[PDB]
């Protein structure tokens, strides 16, 4: 749904990654958001702000039109075009080297911080840097996986309703809870922590000295949609933000007539219809 | 006395207190000022004094450089960039420094402040250079909270400004570490939108930003026409309810009005 405005917030938005300039405040149906920079979808256009030190923000020409998702990592961007996989920006380990398999066919991307995943026909397929384990794929995220999502050191897969973690557990955010093997249909990944969104629930297991795992009470009902910065985490119901960790709150501004939420690294993002 | 002006002019945008002091690189001497002697929460503009503290622990030869650090997940906090992506092959004390200063990284400011053993040190550090003023009390991201009327974690623009002048020309430093210092500051990645965006071309500035919580914004600088440095500027503000866009654009127009008047 095109948005009519765009509200950013949270961060010290010290390299401009927070602020969504005019030509992406309206007609945009998504927003992708880079430790730098961020990235927007306008009538199958690509978008960006912030920082562009590694060419993140050097748009290629087939980006220009016809795009239908992004994603947006540390120092490289994503996009997908007719279920081709789009890579540039920064590439010291390889995240914007797309492999054959990922040049037809996907219907899904994410970006890790150094890495990149695709969907393609129930399969996850990776690539990027690997120090954490985060782009070896399990074998059973190599088959009827519905949704995919990549994290710092981490990504998740949701296959059958459960979810499907790797790459860095040091705080167990990677233990799946026993709560989150079935009826799950989203997953986000923070740094320490991680989500998922089960039949309007939201479920948090991993790190919780910052509180990213202390679920509000209204988030444990009637969610439509989750996403997870590094530390803090968003959830939306009934086109309202509820936000928490790192004491992360919503501005008045999205408690209401919010249609869709992404979140970066630090700033969060609403599009409001 | 235009700046002044525009300084004010700034409150009055804000809504906030704003906290000025100009210097003269060479003779030290205060060329204009506002709440020079009010406090106000450094953020991470206190990175420039660390790593002071570490180049002078380098001249001393108690500390090197190039000695690398390994750190693990538990080290980690917000607003790492640099750090965050070296939990393996760890960082160098001055890979830790360009990314505490160039990047605001707060992880490798916190291993730094290990290094010298703590917060209490590097106040015990500003002390024994002759600032009385200047403290750090907390750890990132802590630091930054800048709750009102607590004094932990600030400084004074005149304090910061003296202080920042003794480390970049005073025999504080060798030479070598003098010009590091000031190279880091003008490799400087976080502070485009704020003085240097009134700079006009062939200017040089070092500097260091900093931003934090109810409203905390500020910044020190060493800058001149010519590709060289001959006056210190420090800008601290707090308490404004303004996005940091429009914090951001009252310190650059604050800068565009030095420069006019320079
Ligand atoms: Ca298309
Ligand atoms: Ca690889
Ligand atoms: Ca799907
Ligand atoms: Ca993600
Ligand atoms: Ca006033």
């Amino acid at each position: 749904v095109a948005a009519t405005s765009v509200v950013a917030w949270g961060g010290n938005n010290d390299w401009g990654e927070a602020t969504v300039p005019a030509e992406a405040q309206s007609g945009v149906d998504a927003i992708a958001g880079g430790y730098f920079h961020g990235l927007a979808l306008k009538g199958g256009k690509v978008l960006g702000w912030g920082a562009n030190l590694n060419g993140q923000l050097t748009m290629p020409a087939a980006t220009q039109s016809g795009v239908d998702a992004i994603a947006a990592g540390n120092y490289h961007s994503l996009a997908l075009k007719d279920g081709e996989v789009i890579a540039w920006g920064g590439n010291e380990d390889g995240q914007t080297t797309v492999p054959a398999e990922a040049r037809s066919g996907v219907d899904a991307i994410a970006a890790g911080a150094w890495a990149s995943y695709a969907l393609k026909d129930g399969k996850v397929i990776a690539w990027g840097d690997d120090s954490d384990g985060q782009t070896t794929v399990p074998a059973e995220a190599q088959s009827g996986v519905t949704a995919l999502d990549g994290g710092v050191y981490t990504a998740l897969a949701v296959k059958n309703g459960g979810v499907i973690a790797w790459g860095d557990n040091y705080f167990g955010q990677t233990t799946v809870p026993a709560e989150a093997q079935s009826g799950v249909d989203d997953v986000a990944g923070g740094i320490f922590h991680s989500l998922a969104l089960k039949d309007g629930k939201v479920i948090a297991w991993g790190d919780n000295r910052y509180k990213q795992t202390t679920v509000p009470t209204e988030a444990l009902s009637g969610v439509s949609a989750i996403a997870s910065g590094e530390w803090y985490s968003l959830a939306l119901k009934n086109g309202k933000v509820i936000a928490w960790g790192s004491s992360r709150t919503a501005p008045s501004s999205v408690q209401s007539g919010v249609s869709s939420i992404e979140a970066g690294p630090n700033a969060a993002y609403a599009l409001k219809g | 006395p235009e700046t002044l002006v525009k300084v004010k002019d700034a409150e009055d945008q804000l809504g906030a207190r704003v906290g000025y002091i100009e210097l003269d690189l060479n003779s030290g001497k205060i060329l204009e000022s506002f709440r020079p002697e009010e406090r106000f929460p450094m953020m991470s503009t206190f990175k420039v004094l660390l790593c002071g503290a570490v180049l002078s622990r380098v001249d001393a030869g108690q500390e090197q450089l190039g000695r690398r650090i390994h750190y693990s997940q538990n080290d980690l906090v917000e607003y790492s960039p640099v750090t965050e992506k070296h939990l393996t092959d760890g960082m160098t004390v001055r890979e830790l420094c360009s990314a505490a200063i160039t990047m605001s990284d707060n992880t490798a400011a916190n291993l730094l402040l290990t290094t010298i053993g703590g917060p209490k040190e590097l106040t015990a550090f500003l002390h024994n250079m002759g600032d009385h003023v200047t403290r750090l009390d907390r750890w990132e991201p802590e630091l930054n909270e800048a709750i009102p009327n607590d004094e932990r974690d600030t400084t004074m623009p005149v304090a910061m400004a003296t202080t920042l002048r003794k480390l970049l020309t005073g025999e504080l430093l060798t030479l070598a570490s003098r010009q590091q210092l000031i190279d880091w500051m003008e490799a400087d990645k976080v502070a485009g939108p704020l003085l240097r965006s009134a700079l006009p071309a062939g200017w040089f500035i070092a500097d260091k930003s900093g931003a934090g919580e109810r409203g905390s914004r500020g910044i020190i600088a060493a800058l001149g026409p010519d590709g060289k440095p001959s006056r210190i500027v420090v800008i601290y503000t707090t308490g404004s309810q303004a996005t940091m866009d429009e914090r951001n654009r009252q310190i650059a127009e604050i800068g565009a009005s030095l420069i006019k008047h320079w």
